[PDB]
């Protein structure tokens, strides 16, 4: 009956069950099969199926050749190519990749369908070339996808964002943080097998690491590289800690932040750079709070969007929850990411400022709802596809009762026995520690 | 407000209950305030001795007392106020022994419940020890009644609290007009010895008001102790860092735990803690700054020890017996 | 047509309406008035079979109708009920004016403005008002307070743009963007658009000229875009080509071109300030533009300008940044003397604490905030647009704080405290407009610190116990800082409600000299009390004086004509000081609040029946849901 009234928010979950596992699998067919007989949802469930197949046979084409990794190619020229322009022309459907908001009055018609496609489409850099579509639709708006193949899982990734989402709308409920509008960005993953997604590509941002690392050279011709930095740090990470610490303070005494720049550069006027670096200091906030008390980890710069219209930080690939980070082979020892050019796009208050009182007011309202946060993670209790480890499989592709624990551990977090000024003045002195900082593994910028 | 916007008679009860409640707090200013206002004057007898508390807390020495009232507040403020107004010490120990006398008739008389019982008998307290330090010859004297004041403070710290707070304030209010007033005092008592066991009563009743947790009484004598700085220092006294300590104690315990660690690093920062009267040790200061520093999670526990502890410890100059070692 | 046939039409009904003959035959005035009147039958004829298909859409083409048969059929004077033709013209003039493909321009919306609202009729009620719900208020707000930001208004329809204003904010609680802005660097935006030049700024300030000038004005305008794009079109410039082609619309870029002959000598007709104490008259920007531009003739936009500088009034202050920048850019490679000497006296322009020198301090700090926006030749980073002149950014902070601009202020702040790698940083913390930016700022700690922060915060009880302390302590010392004690108490004691301690706090006080928190304070305790007998001044900028006078008319007053009268002498008023100008975010916010309050007395004063007194309680449910997540102040 969900995947009557709603079917963009139960068909794609249909469709990955048919296309105990073997049980499963049966009954989503079945499911899937008394779906295509139905006089609601009939020209819904066919289009989707087509859609979906030749989306994961998009996903799964990788040729070194034929797809380079940095160039922009026409979606013309491979076969999967052709025959995904075609059967996307001749099934409609509202994009993937777009959030689409539940209706009481149960009327999807509203929806903006795909018109077409931009004719090319880009490639980044990797094994299995990941491919940024665009899609025209119908109101005219763009919207980019990721179509991710491989052998990751964003089922992880959608869980947590959806996880994320939810404690995010908890925080609406109190009088402190909504006047503040204090909440995290969300996006949208949308797994079509164990070995492929949709992803949706966030609109106008920049990533954290590409704007940081040209500005870097951009302002400060006479400092190291940050290849240069990187290399540094990796070289001596089979030392003593004194070593190491020593390594990284000769590192950053010749590298310094040039955040603030970011601000200078897309926002001349200052009435909106305020406004905008306002905006920038308090989702960081929201979302340090909101990734401490859940062990949110693996916050590299490739993993934090900036988005340079509305100024506000947008955190991705969320999958490493939980605490899975300190038990990589170079354990990720912070509560969040604070380094110096986090910390530089603030001002001249540093963190006692905006920062800290958000910190502390989101902090104060988490652990008013822990009976709903409670809630959430014991849904997730019950959610049997849901790994509570991290999968060598990934743990090597991150560095070149589980339940019960991880929910316990989430429970004392969010403990009333320390003044919520405490814990914050703990949480910021460690984040931005030297002795923290300098070992964490190489690819975690902390020289940035 | 609802009574006086409703134009109701019951107001003027209304007021007689705030002043009441505005002189159990300390806030005397805004009680002097709601009595001027008031001008009917009839209330039994709570406006009574509202209207001579009020008046000696703020040093008004000017209102023409009645004669012949059964009121603790009327006695203590004649025996104040003739201090006040007198050139000579026979006038006041009349005036004093005026009062004891009558106190012992009205507790003679009779009738009275528990609260004015313990009314009356705080008021012979108040004018005793009144009647002790005018008393003084020398500077012995001084100091022993200084000690008396300490053991006094023993049995305070677990006694009732009307009693308690009633003799403080008229404690506060004596060693105050005993500064001032410099041709009442003996011949060898200087003006910075009135004004430095001044400030050591006072001290010594913000300890004991710190454990009753009385917050407005610990800010009212942080506040007037500050004032006296300007006062002190030309005098030729050095009581900088005690009073701001007791500054920062005030504000630790009304919960500004960052503004009280502030103001105790200024004061280990810069402050000549050997060479000023009201010792105070620089190791019992670290020590104090670097508890306050780990409630608060302020530094990292590596940095308390290196900072505040180990600093104490050095301070102490290898004496490993007393109780600053202790503490 | 639609900004000519409005602008014609309304002169010619004035003229019709308007009888005074005198040194005129009386038979010949009536031989004119036929004429006019057949003239408008005929233009009204023509405009109503006017079709064209160069409408960008069907919504201008309605627009077009609605605006030519409306204006066809207005009187002489305008108002605002429901269903008139007045009415709906001046809502088609407010709905076309917030759009972004607009029919009429400047000239035309203001000549119709000062013909419909120079004497005005604001209904008694609201049920008869065009406008009447929350939404409509909402949607036209902006557009309102852009209406009521000129001089030759009269003063029902403040009282009318008042309530308007009112409705938006009590249905929304959100101040209006063009009360917010506190630099002029969006309209240097929207003129240098296209291309983003200086030069294309200028050519839309002097294409603005001549359409909205007196043939004076104009002609200096047109002879100007003559000599620029024939020197365009001769020398090959292409720069200053694409300049013209995007300024200036084709008819005018034909126009202006000497093609088949030669500029006329008639045309090119010419016409210390680099010190302090200049900065003090109302001419300062005017001479300097004029030292400037002749600075430098090989620039062509610049040999046109003195004529213009000159002669048009307010152009120097609208053509100043892209003058000094135009002039800058110029001699980049060649000795460089106006950056020399504009940067040797910003040192002292930048330190000049005065009254008359305000306006010309907003306009240096301006000419900055434009110049670090605009890209150097040869620069790596945006960090060398500091180069342009040589600015000490401490005294620009202060300069800035002076006038008024704390975001600026800020901005400036940053910049210095990067140019070096705190008495400047507070004045600007306790009044930028976040509730969090103060607490960044460290300072030494005591009780009168923490005092302060609690009343910056304004904490209830917890500023009453160390106000009270200290109340005490100089009460008891005879000190003289008692009576500001008093007042900070007085400013506590009514931020909690208890209006009965304050109302006695006040009486005891006997020199009321308190800047002005003093006055408002007199009067809420009133208000809250309701002590309807108190002489208000009059003539004051205090919000809560008017709403007292609103309420005390209120009680002492047996016809409801008085009461809706002195409710509108109150909006009037009210909005008259919120175009007054230098209003920091709070008093801003008690005036908007101030101007929901009379609204609200003015809905429930005109209810007639059961009905309505439903409509209106259902109303403040309605705003009770924007009300929950709001400031607090206002609400
Ligand atoms: N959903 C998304 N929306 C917008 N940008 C994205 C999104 N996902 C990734 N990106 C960015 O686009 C690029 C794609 O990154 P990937 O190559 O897919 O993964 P990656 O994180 O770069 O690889 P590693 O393992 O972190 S080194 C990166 O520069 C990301 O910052
Ligand atoms: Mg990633």
């Amino acid at each position: 009956r969900i995947c009557v009234d709603h079917p963009y928010h139960g068909m794609y979950h249909i469709w990955t069950g048919a296309r105990v596992a073997v049980s499963r699998q049966r009954a989503t067919d079945k499911i899937a099969k008394a779906l295509s007989k139905n006089n609601k949802v009939s020209s819904i469930w066919p289009a989707i199926d087509q859609t979906s197949r030749v989306y994961h046979a998009l996903a799964m084409d990788r040729d070194p050749t034929r797809y380079k990794s940095g160039q922009k190619v026409p979606i013309k020229n491979s076969p999967v190519g052709q025959n995904f322009l075609s059967t996307m022309s001749n099934n409609p459907i509202p994009p993937p990749t777009l959030q689409i908001e539940v209706s009481a009055n149960l009327d999807y018609s509203h929806v903006p369908m795909i018109h077409k496609f931009a004719p090319e489409m880009a490639i980044a850099s990797g094994v299995s070339a990941p491919k940024i579509l665009t899609a025209i639709g119908t109101d005219g708006r763009k919207y980019k996808q990721l179509v991710k193949g491989g052998n990751d899982d964003l089922r992880q990734d959608a869980i947590m964002e959806q996880v994320f989402a939810a404690v995010s709308e908890l925080l609406k409920l109190h009088r402190e943080t909504r006047q503040r509008n204090l909440g995290i960005r969300t996006y949208k993953v949308l797994p079509l097998t164990s070995s492929s997604g949709l992803i949706e590509f966030v609109s106008n941002t920049i990533p954290l690491h590409e704007y940081l690392m040209p500005a870097h050279e951009r302002y400060y011709p006479k400092d190291l590289k940050g290849s240069q930095c990187r290399k540094e740090i990796a070289n001596a990470q089979t030392k003593n800690t004194e070593t190491r610490i020593a390594v990284y303070r000769r590192v950053t005494e010749r590298f310094h932040p040039v955040m603030r720049y970011f601000f200078m550069e897309y926002f001349p006027d200052p009435d909106e750079w305020f406004q905008k670096r306002t905006n920038y200091t308090r989702t960081t906030a929201a979302i340090s709070m909101l990734g401490h008390v859940l062990g949110l980890g693996d916050r590299h710069g490739h993993n934090i969007l900036l988005d340079h219209k509305t100024g506000e930080v947008v955190h991705i690939d969320l999958g490493v929850a939980f605490e899975m980070g300190r038990v990589l082979p170079v354990p990720e020892l912070v509560p969040f990411r604070l380094t110096r050019d986090i910390v530089d796009g603030m001002g001249i208050t540093k963190t006692e400022g905006v920062f800290r009182r958000c910190c502390e007011f989101t902090l104060d309202a988490l652990r008013e709802e822990a009976a709903s946060i409670q809630t959430i993670l014991d849904s997730l209790r019950h959610d049997t596809l849901y790994q509570w480890s991290i999968s060598p499989v990934r743990m090597a592709k991150l560095q070149n009762s589980e339940a019960d624990r991880a929910i316990e551990v989430v429970k004392k977090k969010l403990s009333k026995t320390l003044s919520v000024m405490a814990t914050v003045n703990d949480l910021i002195n460690q984040a931005t520690s030297v002795s923290n900082l300098a070992v964490l593994y190489s690819g975690w910028a902390a020289y940035a | 407000d609802s009574h006086l916007r409703g134009r109701d008679l019951q107001s003027r009860q209304d007021c007689n209950a705030l002043i009441k409640a505005l002189s159990s707090l300390g806030l005397a200013g805004l009680s002097n305030s709601l009595l001027q206002s008031q001008q009917s004057i009839d209330g039994s007898s709570d406006s009574l001795d509202a209207t001579f508390t009020t008046a000696r807390k703020l040093e008004i020495w000017n209102l023409p007392a009645p004669v012949n009232s059964d009121s603790w507040a009327v006695t203590v403020y004649k025996a104040y106020q003739s201090m006040y107004q007198a050139q000579e010490l026979d006038t006041v120990r009349s005036m004093v022994h005026d009062g004891l006398k009558n106190t012992v008739r009205h507790l003679s008389s009779g009738s009275l419940n528990t609260s004015v019982l313990r009314q009356q008998l705080g008021a012979l307290a108040a004018l005793t020890e009144l009647d002790d330090i005018l008393n003084v010859r020398d500077q012995s004297e001084l100091q022993c009644t200084l000690a008396t004041f300490e053991k006094r403070s023993k049995w305070m710290m677990s006694g009732r609290y009307a009693d308690v707070s009633q003799i403080l304030s008229c404690r506060e209010t004596t060693l105050s007009m005993w500064s001032q007033r410099h041709n009442l005092r003996a011949a060898g008592l200087t003006s910075a010895d009135a004004r430095l066991v001044q400030i050591r009563g006072m001290l010594l009743s913000s300890d004991i008001f710190r454990f009753h947790r009385a917050r407005q009484e610990t800010l009212n004598l942080s506040t007037a102790l500050s004032d006296l700085i300007p006062s002190c220092e030309s005098l030729g006294l050095s009581v900088d860092a005690a009073i701001k300590m007791e500054a920062a104690n005030a504000l630790w315990d009304h919960g500004e735990m960052i503004s009280s660690i502030r103001m105790l690093q200024a004061i280990d920062k810069d402050s000549s803690l050997k060479k000023q009267s009201v010792p105070l040790s620089r190791s019992d200061l670290l020590s104090k700054i670097g508890y306050q520093v780990s409630v608060a999670r302020l530094e990292s526990p590596d940095a308390i020890q290196k900072k505040y502890l180990e600093p104490a410890l050095k301070e102490l100059k290898g004496k490993i017996e007393g109780r600053e070692a202790g503490q | 047509l639609a900004g000519y046939a409005l602008s014609s039409l309304a002169d010619l009904r004035v003229f019709l309406e308007s009888s005074q003959s005198s040194t005129t035959q009386e038979s010949q005035f009536k031989a004119t008035k036929s004429k006019a009147q057949e003239f408008h039958a005929w233009f009204s004829k023509y405009l109503a079979a006017y079709d064209s298909p160069e409408f960008k859409d069907e919504g201008q083409k309605q627009a077009f109708r609605s605006i030519t048969e409306n204006a066809a059929h207005i009187r002489a004077s305008g108002n605002a009920e429901k269903g008139t033709h007045e009415s709906n013209l001046l809502l088609e003039i407010l709905k076309d004016w917030g759009r972004e493909n607009q029919l009429l321009n400047e000239p035309a919306r203001d000549v119709a403005l000062s013909m419909l609202c120079g004497v005005f009729n604001i209904p008694p009620s609201s049920r008869l008002d065009v406008i009447e719900t929350d939404e409509d208020a909402i949607k036209n707000g902006a557009v309102v307070w852009k209406s009521c930001s000129s001089q030759r208004l009269g003063g029902e329809y403040l009282a009318w743009a008042g309530r308007v204003l009112g409705r938006s904010f009590a249905a929304s609680g959100e101040v209006p963007e063009d009360l917010l802005r506190e630099s002029q660097l969006q309209e240097y935006r929207r003129l240098s658009q296209g291309v983003g030049s200086s030069e294309e700024g200028l050519l839309n300030l002097i294409k603005s000229l001549t359409i909205s000038g007196d043939c004076f004005t104009a002609g200096l305008a047109e002879a100007a875009l003559r000599t620029i794009v024939s020197d365009a079109i001769s020398d090959n410039d292409h720069d200053l080509l694409s300049a013209c082609q995007e300024s200036l619309p084709e008819p005018l870029l034909i126009a202006s071109n000497w093609d088949p002959y030669r500029t006329p000598l008639s045309d090119q007709f010419k016409v210390e300030v680099f010190s302090a104490r200049a900065l003090e008259n109302p001419n300062w920007s005017q001479h300097l533009a004029i030292r400037l531009a002749l600075s430098a003739p090989k620039i062509v936009t610049l040999r046109v300008l003195p004529p213009i500088l000159s002669k048009v009034k307010g152009f120097a202050e609208r053509a100043f940044p892209f003058v000094v920048h135009l002039v800058l850019a110029y001699q980049l490679d060649k000795q460089q003397s106006a950056k020399r000497e504009l940067s040797e006296s910003l040192q002292e322009w930048l330190n000049f604490t005065s009254e008359p020198a305000k306006e010309n301090l907003k306009l240096l700090i301006n000419t900055i905030l434009y110049l670090r926006t605009q890209p150097l030749p040869g620069e790596s980073s945006i960090a060398d647009r500091a180069h342009w002149l040589d600015v000490n950014m401490a005294s620009a902070a202060a300069a800035a704080t002076r006038c008024g601009m704390y975001k600026v202020a800020l901005l400036f702040a940053e910049l210095a405290a990067e140019s070096t790698r705190s008495d400047i940083l507070l004045e600007i913390f306790e009044n930028i407009d976040d509730p969090d930016a103060y607490y960044g700022l460290s300072q030494d700690a005591s009780l009168s610190t923490v005092l302060a922060r609690l009343e910056y915060e304004n904490d209830g009880a917890k500023s009453l116990a160390f106000r009270g302390a200290q109340y005490d302590s100089h009460l008891r010392g005879r000190d003289l800082q008692s009576r500001q004690d008093c007042n900070a108490l007085i400013k506590a004691l009514s931020s909690l409600g208890l209006a009965g301690l304050s109302n006695s706090l006040l009486q005891s006080q006997q020199s009321i000299d308190g800047s002005s928190d003093s006055l408002d304070a007199t009067f809420t305790t009133a208000r809250k009390l309701e002590i309807w007998n108190l002489p208000a001044p009059v003539n004051s900028d205090s919000w809560a004086v008017t709403v007292y006078k609103a309420y005390q008319s209120m009680y002492q007053a047996q016809e409801l004509d008085t009461v809706r009268s002195m409710v509108h002498d109150g909006l009037k008023n009210t909005v008259r000081h919120l175009s007054s100008g230098s209003l920091n975010t709070s008093v801003l916010r008690q005036q908007l609040g101030a101007l929901a309050a009379l609204t609200e007395l003015d809905d429930i004063l005109n209810v007639r029946d059961q009905s309505e007194l439903q409509c209106t309680l259902a109303t403040f449910e309605k705003r009770s849901k924007w009300m929950m997540s709001g400031r607090y102040a206002d609400v």
